[PDB]
């Protein structure tokens, strides 16, 4: 009678929109025509860590596991631990945390063990400069992803240290207008469990393909030895350009396989990269969702931010409705002036939300 | 037009991006390997991109303020 | 003798420094088609029978026969240095073969003589060579101590690998492609995984010096002669010496196992090859 809503579609932005906004929401037919229908294990031990990490949050769940009622307490944060099941690693359970994290009651100092990273979904190193100097420029100052053992895709046994210590009060508003000049292209190559030369076989591959360009390429190698190696062989490569002069940034990244070769993997990345810096405006597409719910629970008062044609896919759709039904708040967009660039300025007031668990 | 687009609550996603012109899946979307590779051989095409304190905080929220009113 | 070929469960075959490819039977062990060709260390068949490629350490590359005349097609300055091994692929059509003139080139059987095609250089004198059971990956084991394996539709460079601390001189491939055995003259050979190349077990034996290894292609279990006059052999799941033989009496060069239950031939510096079979 609330809130409604259908499929596991963009789930994880539903409950923590839910628990952000103080809004009762009601989520059936997780997949509902399926031979194993309802709430997959991921998402129910998600669903407890939001348990874990709120206080007063209450979760119903029917007997066909499909429909899921959730009132919202309020955000305590703090310490905890938390295994993550072997299904999803511990990317798709640490980028919720990462924009739930700074409004909470104590620092948040949480250890995921479990697997690192997968194809699908985020890498710790991904997360960490693609996401956190986003974060520093919305407004946190102290946010880390220490990672202090590393895992593998198919038994893990890894160990990433999530701590933000930077209790903001809300997150400021944005200002971003002009596309940024790139400065530098770098990134980092782990490897795990395998000989160190696959780390220069996808390096020089990768640099080799960025290599025709005046821009400072600069790739670092880490093997990890020892119990910080994980418990599996496992290898993957990243790559962020950092515009250092308002520290912007977009990634791209990938892990190996049976199979893959360093080489063709260093090239892949390479061009997904390209694919991204060309097709994105002022911030990445895995970028967005943390940005307009950053400028969405800004301050009373406008902010814009660049985005492009291309931008503007179902993804962003979804989200958008998203934010309509949950505090129904229209997204405006402009257009800049000069049309050789068909670029949307998305201006988006944002509702005048404080933390509200703060000892003072 | 594109906010009405996407306000309007009966049309899907996709039929919305085709009259113009599933998140759990973190990753951004990529087209095939070879395709923009062999595409971006030369890369040339991205090379347009690439290359006191209280009258302070007064001015800040002042000039906020009035940016605010002039994209109102 | 320095090299042995086995056919199926019939013919079998002894090499030598004199050139005689002998040709034998496990059931009344007479050489059948004695002849000669030279100063000759490795060889093999060809998979119906009745045909047997071999190399040589002078610049050649020859091959046989049995029922006909002995001599069919020989390829002189084939590598202009020494050759070491070689192999057909999975099927028996293609011949790869190395050679310390750091090359390594294939060759491909037409109608009654061969033909070369490809030629590829490495930057090592090359000792060794071994395709996979199924065509899926080749090896190649590099006195600057490293072992390059190489796919076979593209031969696009798929894993280097070292560890060895010396020239590695036998490699093997699991018979249904997901594990590869490296071996040494440290006398420690390696178990080697295959999607990423992890090392599982850098396990020891054979206390002079590794000289050739061998898989049994049934199970993934595998046998190891030495030069120390004994041959072992190992199971790949709890990498135990299931079993130690000691029968030979000098440097046990080479060893061959047969495809229809691990029916296995060894090989050795005293003039004596034998026969290990089942219990």
């Amino acid at each position: 009678k609330y809130t409604t809503f259908q499929g596991s579609q963009n789930f994880r932005l539903r409950i923590v929109l839910a628990t952000l906004s103080g809004k009762p929401i009601k989520i059936e037919k997780i997949r509902s025509g399926d031979l194993n229908p309802g709430l997959k294990d991921y998402e129910v031990s998600f669903l407890r860590l939001i348990e874990s990490v709120t206080n007063g949050s209450v979760i119903e769940i029917s007997y066909t596991g499909t429909t899921v009622i959730y009132r919202p307490g309020i955000i305590v944060g703090g310490a905890s631990t938390h295994i993550c099941p072997s299904s999803k690693p511990v990317g798709y359970f640490v980028e919720p945390m990462l924009y739930l994290a700074p409004f909470s009651k104590k620092k948040f100092s949480i250890l995921f063990k479990g697997i690192t990273a997968s194809h699908n979904d985020a890498g710790i190193e991904a997360i960490k400069w693609g996401l956190m100097p986003v974060m520093e420029k919305f407004g946190v100052r102290e946010c880390a992803l220490h990672t202090l053992k590393r895992g593998s895709p198919p038994l893990g046994g890894g160990e990433v240290h999530l701590v933000v210590d930077s209790l903001i009060a809300q997150p400021i508003t944005m200002h971003e207008i002009d596309r940024p000049i790139i400065s530098s292209i770098t990134g980092v190559a782990y490897s795990t469990r395998v000989s160190p030369s696959l780390v220069n076989r996808m390096i020089d591959g990768a640099k080799k393909v960025l290599k025709n360009l005046q821009c400072e390429v600069n790739i670092t190698a880490d093997v990890w030895r020892g119990e910080n190696s994980g418990k599996s062989p496992g290898w993957g490569i990243t790559l962020v350009a950092q515009s250092k002069q308002k520290g912007w940034s977009y990634f791209a990244e990938d892990i190996g396989d049976a199979g893959s070769i360093p080489e063709e993997l260093g090239e892949k990345v390479a061009c997904q990269l390209l694919e991204e810096i060309s097709k994105s405006a002022a911030v990445g597409r895995n970028q967005l969702p943390l940005a307009i719910v950053y400028m969405v629970i800004g301050k009373e008062d406008i902010g814009r931010l660049r985005i492009n044609k291309e931008q503007i896919d179902e993804r962003f759709i979804i989200l958008l409705r998203d934010i309509k039904k949950i505090f129904n708040t229209e997204v405006f967009l402009k257009p800049v002036d000069e049309a050789d660039n068909e670029d949307m300025i998305a201006t988006i007031k944002g509702i005048g939300f404080t933390n509200t668990s703060k000892k003072i | 037009n594109i906010g009405k687009l996407i306000y309007m609550d009966n049309i899907s996603p996709e039929e919305c991006i085709r009259r113009w012109r599933d998140l759990e899946k973190f990753v951004p979307y990529f087209d095939t390997f070879e395709k923009l590779a062999k595409k971006w051989k030369s890369v040339d095409a991205i090379k347009e991109r690439f290359l006191t304190w209280y009258e302070l905080q007064k001015a800040k929220i002042s000039k906020q303020l009035e940016i605010n009113n002039i994209e109102y | 003798v320095r090299s042995i070929d086995i056919s199926d469960d019939n013919k079998l075959l002894a090499t030598a420094s004199n050139g005689s490819l002998k040709i034998w039977n496990i059931k009344t062990h007479k050489c059948i088609r004695t002849f000669e060709c030279g100063y000759a260390l490795t060889c093999k068949f060809l998979p119906g029978g009745l045909l047997v490629i071999l190399g040589t350490r002078n610049g050649e590359l020859q091959l046989f026969d049995l029922a006909s005349s002995s001599l069919l097609d020989t390829i002189e300055d084939a590598h202009d240095a020494a050759i070491w091994s070689l192999d057909l692929t999975s099927d028996g059509k293609r011949l790869v073969t190395g050679s310390a003139d750091k090359t390594v080139k294939f060759w491909d059987f037409k109608v009654l003589k061969l033909h070369h095609d490809t030629t590829l250089e490495l930057t090592d004198d090359i000792l060794c060579v071994r395709v996979s059971p199924d065509d899926r990956y080749l090896a190649i084991s590099l006195l600057d101590n490293t072992v390059k394996v190489f796919f076979l539709d593209s031969m696009k460079f798929y894993l280097s690998l070292y560890g060895h601390k010396l020239p590695v001189l036998s490699i093997d491939i699991s018979f249904d492609s997901k594990m590869i055995i490296t071996s040494s003259a440290d006398k420690n050979i390696k178990i080697w995984g295959l999607d990423f190349g992890d090392c599982h077990k850098s396990l020891f034996a054979h206390q002079d010096s590794i000289m050739n290894v061998k898989f049994l292609p049934q199970s993934h279990n595998f046998f190891s002669c030495s030069k120390d006059a004994v041959v072992k052999y190992w199971d790949g799941e709890k990498f135990e010496c299931i079993q130690k033989l000691y029968a030979h009496q000098s440097e046990v060069w080479a060893l061959a196992v047969a495809t229809d239950g691990g029916f296995v031939v060894s090989s050795s510096h005293d003039h004596s090859i034998r026969i290990w079979e089942e219990t």
